[PDB]
RNA sequence: GCGAAACAGUACCGUGAGGGAAAGGUGAAAAGAACCCAGAGAUGGGAGUGAAAUAGAUUCUGAAACCAUAUGCCUACAACGUGUCAGAGCACAUUAAUGUGUGAUGGCGUGCGUUUUGAAGUAUGAGCCGGCGAGUUAUGAUAGCAAGCGUUAGUUAACCA
RNA sequence: UUCUCGCAGUCAGACAGUGGGGGAUAAGCUUCAUUGUCAAGAGGGGAAGAGCCCAGAUCAUUAAAUAAGGUCCCCAAAAUA
RNA sequence: UUGUGGUAGACGAGCGUUGUAUUGGAGUUGAAGUCAAAGCGUGAGCAUUGGUGGAUCCAAUACAAGUGAGAAUGCCGGCA
């Protein structure tokens, strides 16, 4: 169904301002640069186990 | 000191060089006028409008109050009728109220 | 007179236009009222009616 | 007007089942493409009627109060004889006239061809005929000369 | 002949709608809601000019009666004493503010007796 | 013109007060408490500044029920349910919670504002005798 | 400051870009570039690349320092869109709309430039009132 | 203003009769942004032209409506067309003006037009603004008013000047 | 308030009360005469209270006392016996 | 003194839109459009200055209305 009026800016912001983003995990690399997410492979290959991957 | 005087249609308690606003009374600015509509003459009260405690005052300035733009209308009708009324005001102060 | 001093000689009478004004009247009212035959395009009626 | 607009008009939608404005044609006198009911026609009379008695009275009073104007001195054949068709002599006169600010009318009835040839090179030179004039322009020139031989002639028409 | 009405109407409605401002959200960036706000403010000012005298007089009477009952008398008896005798010229707001003045109101206390 | 009445603002000064007069009917005590916590006894009164007083009450459950109201006095408090109304007995609220009865009375005799509920918060009435503000030297009074 | 890049007609929904720009505003170069790269969106990497290009412009072209620059402004305001018909059921139809935005980015070196505009406005009002008062002496 | 300045009955909408809009302003002048910056380039930025790129080509003014932002205020026990009249608190000192703006909190306070005896209305229709939109032209009479006129006053028609 | 001019708006009102009619003598029901109100014109109060009391409201005042009504508190104001 | 409750309804007088008929004055040392502000009036209005801005306007007297815009589920641009 629908009402007989419109929804102003304030109602939307009360809906939108609580849709705001949040923070994330982080992982400083202990052997290289290219700071990466936690529990994620750094973007320069050399990972803890080994260079499980590449830089690109 | 202190004295309640009557001027225009309002009362005011006046002290040394007391500045306040009163209703306009078709009087010039700067004149030293002695009012006889005064009471509370130094903690003394008079039924016949106690006098001989003269209060000489000087008008600080005159002016026009904010515009009273009355829109006389009826609800559920437009009936817009605007007219700007102005009630003149008067700023004044006592000089030394020589008694 | 002239094109900068043409003072009037007092011949100009009030003109009534029924479709103008809200604080000057002649609004929706238009000097006729709004009901019945008077609220339609029923002007210019035969005087024999 | 509404019915004199080129272009087909009809109801573009249905009467019911449409909560918008209902129109029997595309154009109405609330449109910005045509259809306004009330407008001008090339027949507005704007006709004022002036009586012959009133016309003569106006002529007489305007002439009489122009007699008292700044430019009231009389003219004759003399300046026509002296002047040529050249605007040179006309602007020499203007220099000697000292009345450049006035739009002086060279009102003549003899029609000296030098005046018609000349008298358009400055913002004050203008020559017209005598018998074909109007009171509006007669009092509007703010100054203009009169002829000496037409006194009884102007008296005749009053 | 086509009469110009583009800018002139803009200026007219700009003058008309200027009085509407300082409202919650957006009640001043339109015409009808702006008229609503302006007319409500005008009627509020009209009713103030009509009745703030009685409002302030009632407030002064209430406060003055509270002070009287602090001193040990009611407004009815006090005004009766002021009326039937003790011809004194003083207003309610000034009477209630005279308490702040040291002993000036107490002077009224011993003088207002019939 | 206008006297330009200005309110006395930005001042924190209220004394401490106590009363032990349980035994009299609800109405007079409730109206006196409402006047005391409202600011009806100030020569220099200010409605939008500290005006209400601080009254603590000791042994407020000694009130007796007068007249024929013994098995007649009850109050309505309806929770938004099916038959959620609560009907508590007057003859039992005397021994049971009675300070909240005075709270309800004074809150019913006050003008409904945020200041009204703040005045309600500014009242410390309890059935017992051991409290905390008695150490603040509460000036004993009665019916203010 | 410098490193500004106006981008009108960026065809994208403004419902999402302005919010993320507001979240991003108030961060340095690398600590924002890495998080933009660590996004599943389709705009953050391009915003980081544009920021790098703008920093290059500021440092090389204007000869700026590029030692304290941070994100001073990011917003996705109204953008002209393409609105055409779209079929529906029961023989009805609607108007589909593919929107755009007006991308604009500004950077600031100092935490200031919120009050420099205030000082400019103060100078403007002072010179305005000076004209007004020299007019008043003409009364 | 011709629907039709703008490549108009054009694109387009119907088989067919038929219907059908919008689209001018650079700079006096391209002297149209050479060289460089990041990039894949668009692009944006310098550099330069230039009176100026709020003169840089969606280049004649460039608003309202709208989209957002933070600077000074205060605000997350909160029952309010949310404002009035009072007034704390905060920042400035003027179109010198009962200083200017914001506003802790209190007495008070159901939007608009409609026909409606009566709608805040559970009747009505409207989000917004921009432009635009409704008592009309001629002819004839009546009446009021203003002007002339005179003791058959005046006006012309057609036609001519 | 008698006479001439004409622009009007108006025969779809309601209500408060009295005498009525139909009606249970109900009607937020209808129709008469009849005193007024809103309509054509508002305030306070009556818990909000259209026909209820003061009732007649150029404007401005933070001035005086009253009318109906109210005076334990809030919504004002009062007690004495 | 009557005074100003007052709907429709009747009565009177002004301001304003541009344009015209003009005497006058103002424009690259800026004319206008544009928007802000702690003025002026009794009302239709005058604005004062500033700036974006870039070549035409403004005061006064007479006349013309397609002459004063909130409602027509009014047309419609833009935009929620």
């Amino acid at each position: 169904a629908v009402q007989q009026r419109r929804s102003s800016k304030h109602r939307r912001d009360k809906r939108r301002s609580h849709d705001a983003l949040t923070a994330q995990a982080l992982s400083v690399c202990q052997k290289c640069g290219k700071k990466k997410l936690f529990h994620r492979v750094c973007s320069c290959g050399m990972y803890g186990d080994l260079r499980v991957k590449k830089a690109y | 000191m202190h004295a309640i005087v009557v001027c225009g249609s309002k009362q005011y308690l006046v002290h040394e060089n007391d500045t306040f606003f009163v209703e306009k009374l078709e009087a010039p600015v700067g004149k030293e006028i002695q009012l006889d509509k005064v009471l509370m003459l130094d903690e003394k009260i008079g039924a016949p409008y106690l006098e001989k405690a003269r209060v000489v005052c000087v008008v600080e300035k005159h002016g026009l109050q904010r515009k009273v733009n009355v829109i006389k209308h009826i609800s559920q009708k437009h009936h817009l009728k605007k007219y700007g009324h102005r009630q003149p005001y008067t700023k004044l102060k006592v000089v030394r109220f020589v008694h | 007179l002239n094109q900068l001093k043409s003072v009037p000689k007092a011949r100009n009478h009030k003109t009534k236009t029924l479709g103008r004004g809200h604080g000057s009247g002649l609004g929706k009212t238009s000097g006729r009222g709004q009901k019945g035959q008077k609220a339609r395009k029923s002007g210019l009626t035969r005087p024999g009616f | 007007t509404k019915g004199e607009v080129r272009g087909g008009g009809k109801k573009p939608y249905k009467q019911k089942h449409t909560g918008k404005a209902r129109q029997g044609s595309t154009r109405n006198p609330h449109f910005v493409g045509g259809g306004i009911v009330f407008g001008p026609k090339p027949n507005r009379n704007y006709s004022l009627k002036l009586n012959k008695k009133a016309h003569t009275a106006a002529l007489h009073t305007v002439w009489s109060e122009k007699l008292a104007s700044d430019n009231t001195h009389l003219v004759d054949q003399n300046l026509f004889n002296k002047t040529e068709g050249k605007t040179k002599v006309m602007m020499q006169f203007l220099k000697s006239a000292k009345l450049l600010d006035k739009n002086v009318l060279f009102v003549v009835n003899t029609l000296n061809t030098n005046l018609e040839q000349s008298t358009s090179n400055i913002k004050n030179v203008q020559v017209k005929h005598l018998d074909k004039v109007s009171v509006r322009d007669l009092m509007l020139a703010n100054a203009l000369l009169v002829e000496k031989e037409v006194l009884k002639a102007l008296e005749g028409k009053f | 002949m086509r009469i110009k009405g583009g800018k002139q109407t803009r200026v007219r409605r700009k003058k008309w709608l200027k009085q509407a401002s300082g409202s919650f959200g957006t009640r001043h960036a339109s015409y009808k809601v702006a008229k609503q706000t302006v007319i409500q403010a005008a009627k509020y000012a009209y009713r103030d000019r009509r009745n703030k005298k009685r409002d302030f007089r009632s407030l002064w009477i209430l406060r003055l009666n509270a002070a009287l009952r602090e001193q040990g008398m009611t407004y009815s008896v006090f005004i009766n004493l002021l009326k039937k005798h003790n011809i004194e010229i003083n207003r309610k707001v000034l009477s209630e503010l005279a308490i702040k003045e040291p002993s000036k109101f107490n002077l009224i206390v011993q003088k207002v007796k019939s | 013109k206008t006297s330009m009445l200005t309110k006395e603002q930005a001042n924190k000064r209220r004394q401490w007060y106590i009363v032990d007069a349980a035994g009299l009917v609800l109405g007079k005590l409730a109206v006196k408490a409402a006047d005391l916590i409202r600011g009806k006894n100030k020569v220099d009164f200010t409605p939008n500044q500290d005006c209400g007083d601080y009254l603590i009450i000791i042994n407020s459950d000694q009130v007796v029920l007068t007249g024929n109201k013994k098995e007649n006095e009850f109050w309505y408090h309806h929770s938004q349910y099916i038959g959620g109304i609560k009907k508590v007995s007057g003859r039992d609220m005397l021994k049971k919670q009675s300070d909240k009865l005075v709270y309800n009375a004074v809150k019913g005799m006050l003008p409904d504002n945020r200041l009204s509920r703040r005045w309600i918060t500014k009242v410390h009435v309890f059935k017992g005798d051991k409290h905390n503000m008695e150490a603040q030297k509460p000036t004993t009074l009665n019916w203010s | 400051m410098i490193a500004f890049a106006k981008q009108f007609r960026v065809r994208i929904s403004p419902q999402k870009a302005r919010l993320v720009c507001q979240l991003i505003v108030g961060k340095k170069t690398a600590d924002a570039q890495n998080i933009l790269s660590n996004t599943p969106k389709k705009a953050a990497t391009l915003i980081a690349k544009l920021l790098n290009s703008a920093i290059a412009n500021a440092t090389n072209n204007h000869g700026m320092n590029g030692d304290a620059l941070y994100v001073f402004e990011c917003v996705a305001n109204q953008g002209p869109s393409m609105k055409r018909t779209i079929p529906r059921a029961k023989g009805s139809s609607n108007m589909i709309t593919k929107r755009s935005s007006n991308l604009v980015v500004k950077l600031s070196d100092n935490p200031n430039e919120r009050q420099e505009l205030i000082k400019q406005q103060k100078a403007l009002v002072k010179k305005r009132v000076e004209g007004q008062q020299k007019a008043k002496m003409a009364r």
